[PDB]
RNA sequence: ACCCUCAGAAGGGAGGCGAAAUAGAGCAUGAAAUCAGUUGGCGAUCGAGCGACAGGGCAUACAAGGUCCCUUGACGAAUGACCGAGACGCGAGUCUCCAGUAAGACUCACGGGAAGCCGAUGUUCUGUCGUACGUUUUGAAAAACGAGCCAGGGAGUGUGUC
RNA sequence: CGCUCUAAUUGGAUGGAAGCAGGGGCGAGAGCUCCUGUGGACCGAUUAGUGACGAAAAUCCUGGCCAUAGUAGCAGCGAUA
């Protein structure tokens, strides 16, 4: 759940902003955002044997 | 009262006429810069070469003036490809056990940069006596 | 105020464009030229029509302006300019090393470049730049 | 802060510096630029004239809308920035002092080197309409000075 | 520390400590964007995808590249003469012979030279070509879409099964 | 070709590692290498592996920054001081 712990939502079109989920102005969750989630991170459920 | 480089600095390798021609050819035909398209219009774009991938790229489409595109045709001659401009064949050296097996008539040696002053000294003095020229010599005062 | 012309041409009774063309080519050969008797130069065709074309050139313009000559003086000089890349270093140079004069301010007599002469006995539809300049409203300073 | 960007033989030169001064960096470039080369004293006399409004300081770089001053020579714009001019005096004060505490003839000395540097901004905020506030900052300026025996 | 300066526990100067103060307080290193000062090239009569490839000017401490120029000669691919002689054509000009000769790019040798001199680097001038990039699109320089700049961040991943 | 960390084999560093700055050499190229200065403690090669592995772009994300500009505002309200 890293980076998924937020109710960040995107403002949509309207304020000359790119539709990126923001919370308190901070941009997030989304991978391309600092403090965002990891897109394809290492996974425990992986059989490394 | 002056600086002088250690080792055989003037030593020239001996090449077959052919290699000497091919070498000469290389140095005469040279090649294009091969810098990434428009690396010069944006500071965030670097000189390092990248394939123009743009569907409309002027360079990719091969428009004269937009620079050359990396192709095999530009390869240097097999026979001299990779030689120091002196003619020699460079040899990467990190210590003395590295000088063992080198032929000063064909190859010149290049002491790695990490190698310290103390070890360079041995390598420089040794390599000299084996007839091997060192490309990055130490300039002492005599 | 003195012009060391390596060549002095006599326009008098000579097809303007044709003189222009040669004087142009020559100045591009480093030659310094001086066209003399500009006002007595000739151009073929139907006066009414000709004069109509130059009148239009006088009327054309806007705030950026299209300054167009009326004196036979220079344009003749303009005609020459139009055969010279006057906006390139070289070009401007050549052009600037050429001058057109009314009558002849020199002691020598300009020569008559080949092919440029118009024989008045076999032609009747031609005009004098002076005739043109007069119509254009220019003051007959010559 | 800054360090002297220029060499100085201690035997024929005196130094001085202003630090994080809150004054126009733009006015500083101008004043500096304008007094470089003058004699420490001439410099003072000069700034005094500026602070007093009898000698304008040419604004060649930062001059949008600046009105032409007839006393400016070889140029049109600029103004008489007292504040920054004054700060420079405190500098020449310091400079000439050291200069003398060393045996030199401070005033008689030449302004070999003198340049202003934006050392940073003291940040501030100013409320605007629509529930939005924007920047409102003070420039923080450093300026080095070097005096050399003529 | 002390001393000087200053309205001054500020700041500045000098000075002391340490291998290092360009380790003096968000105090290891210290890029880019970018700012000040300054150096080189350009510059107040001249034209705009900013360049590529050529070739000139000016500029260059060492090191890590050492070549480059002119006489002559040798070799000499494709190509390929002048002149002279003879002969055709109204003519512009052509044919035959001299002759596949002289010439001919690269390279090498002799002799002479160059050290800002050759490479190279910065910049500027000339020649040729040249209306970014990525996307959308039959068709983009586009009066279609995206970005002010730079740095760092940013997209084929796991399990099961076939 | 380049990046991480693991392993085997094998190297370099206080007689100065990585990093960074400017510069020289090699490779068609990804990129490799050296010199000088800075830096002051780490760094490789090969081989087999391991990927949270390569950006110019997304009105992309965060941070810093320039022009805008010494510009607009610091006047307007029946309370002109
Ligand atoms: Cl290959
Ligand atoms: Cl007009
Ligand atoms: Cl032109
Ligand atoms: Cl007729
Ligand atoms: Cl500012
Ligand atoms: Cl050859
Ligand atoms: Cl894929
Ligand atoms: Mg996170
Ligand atoms: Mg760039
Ligand atoms: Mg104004
Ligand atoms: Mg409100
Ligand atoms: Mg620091
Ligand atoms: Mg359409
Ligand atoms: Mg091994
Ligand atoms: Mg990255
Ligand atoms: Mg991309
Ligand atoms: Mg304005
Ligand atoms: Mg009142
Ligand atoms: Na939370
Ligand atoms: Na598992
Ligand atoms: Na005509
Ligand atoms: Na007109
Ligand atoms: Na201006
Ligand atoms: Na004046
Ligand atoms: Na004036
Ligand atoms: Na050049
Ligand atoms: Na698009
Ligand atoms: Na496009
Ligand atoms: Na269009
Ligand atoms: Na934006
Ligand atoms: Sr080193
Ligand atoms: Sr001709
Ligand atoms: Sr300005
Ligand atoms: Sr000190
Ligand atoms: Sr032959
Ligand atoms: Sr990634
Ligand atoms: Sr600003
Ligand atoms: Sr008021
Ligand atoms: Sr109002």
């Amino acid at each position: 759940y890293a980076g998924l712990r937020t109710p960040a939502e995107s403002f949509g079109s309207g304020r000359g902003q790119a539709h990126v989920p923001k919370q308190d102005g901070r941009a997030r969750r989304v991978p391309q955002a600092v403090k965002g989630r990891s897109a394809h991170p290492p996974k425990t459920e992986k059989d490394r044997s | 009262t002056e600086l002088q480089a250690r080792g055989l600095t003037e030593k020239t390798p001996d090449l077959s006429d052919e290699d000497a021609r091919l070498l000469t050819q290389r140095h005469r035909v040279g090649k294009p810069q091969f810098n990434r398209q428009d690396h010069h219009k944006k500071k965030r774009v670097s000189t390092s070469w990248r394939k123009p991938r743009g569907q409309l790229s002027k360079q990719r489409r091969g428009i004269k003036g937009k620079g050359d595109t990396v192709e095999a045709g530009f390869r240097s001659p097999t026979a001299v490809r990779g030689k120091h401009p002196s003619g020699f064949e460079e040899v990467r050296v990190h210590n003395v056990d590295d000088l063992e097996g080198v032929d000063g008539d064909t190859e010149a040696v290049r002491i790695a940069s990490k190698v310290g002053a103390r070890k360079r000294e041995r390598i420089e003095e040794e390599a000299e006596d084996a007839g091997i020229r060192v490309l990055n010599p130490t300039y002492v005062e005599v | 105020a003195e012009f060391d012309a390596d060549v002095i041409v006599d326009a008098r009774d000579c097809i303007m464009g044709r003189v222009a063309s040669q004087v142009a080519e020559q100045a591009l050969d480093g030659e310094t030229v001086a066209v003399v008797n500009a006002e007595r130069a000739v151009i073929t065709g139907r006066e009414e029509q000709i004069v109509e074309k130059y009148e239009k050139r006088v009327d054309i313009g806007n705030d950026n302006g299209y300054f167009y000559p009326k004196r036979p003086d220079g344009i003749f000089k303009r005609t020459i300019r139009g055969m010279l890349p006057h906006k390139k270093q070289r070009g401007r140079e050549a052009f600037e090393s050429v001058r057109v004069y009314l009558g002849n301010p020199y002691d020598e007599d300009g020569e008559v470049l080949d092919g440029t002469s118009l024989d008045r006995l076999s032609n009747i539809k031609f005009v004098t730049l002076g005739e043109i300049s007069e119509t254009l409203g220019a003051n007959k300073t010559w | 802060g800054i360090s002297y960007s220029v060499e100085a033989d201690p035997d024929t030169t005196a130094k001085a510096m202003l630090r994080e001064r809150q004054m126009s960096f733009k006015h500083s470039k101008a004043i500096a630029r304008e007094i470089k080369g003058k004699t420490a004293g001439e410099a003072v006399d000069y700034l005094e004239a500026v602070i007093e409004g009898d000698q304008p300081v040419p604004f060649k770089q930062h001059n949008s809308g600046v009105g032409h001053k007839s006393k400016v020579d070889g140029w049109d714009a600029g103004r008489y920035p007292e504040k920054a001019s004054k700060a420079f005096l405190d500098l020449l004060e310091n400079a000439v002092g050291n200069a003398d505490h060393q045996g030199f003839d401070g005033e008689a000395m030449t302004i070999k080197h003198v340049a202003a540097h934006k050392v940073g901004e003291q940040q501030g905020r100013k409320p605007r309409a629509m529930g939005r506030a924007s920047a409102w900052n003070s420039p923080q300026v450093d300026v080095e000075l070097i005096l050399e025996e003529p």
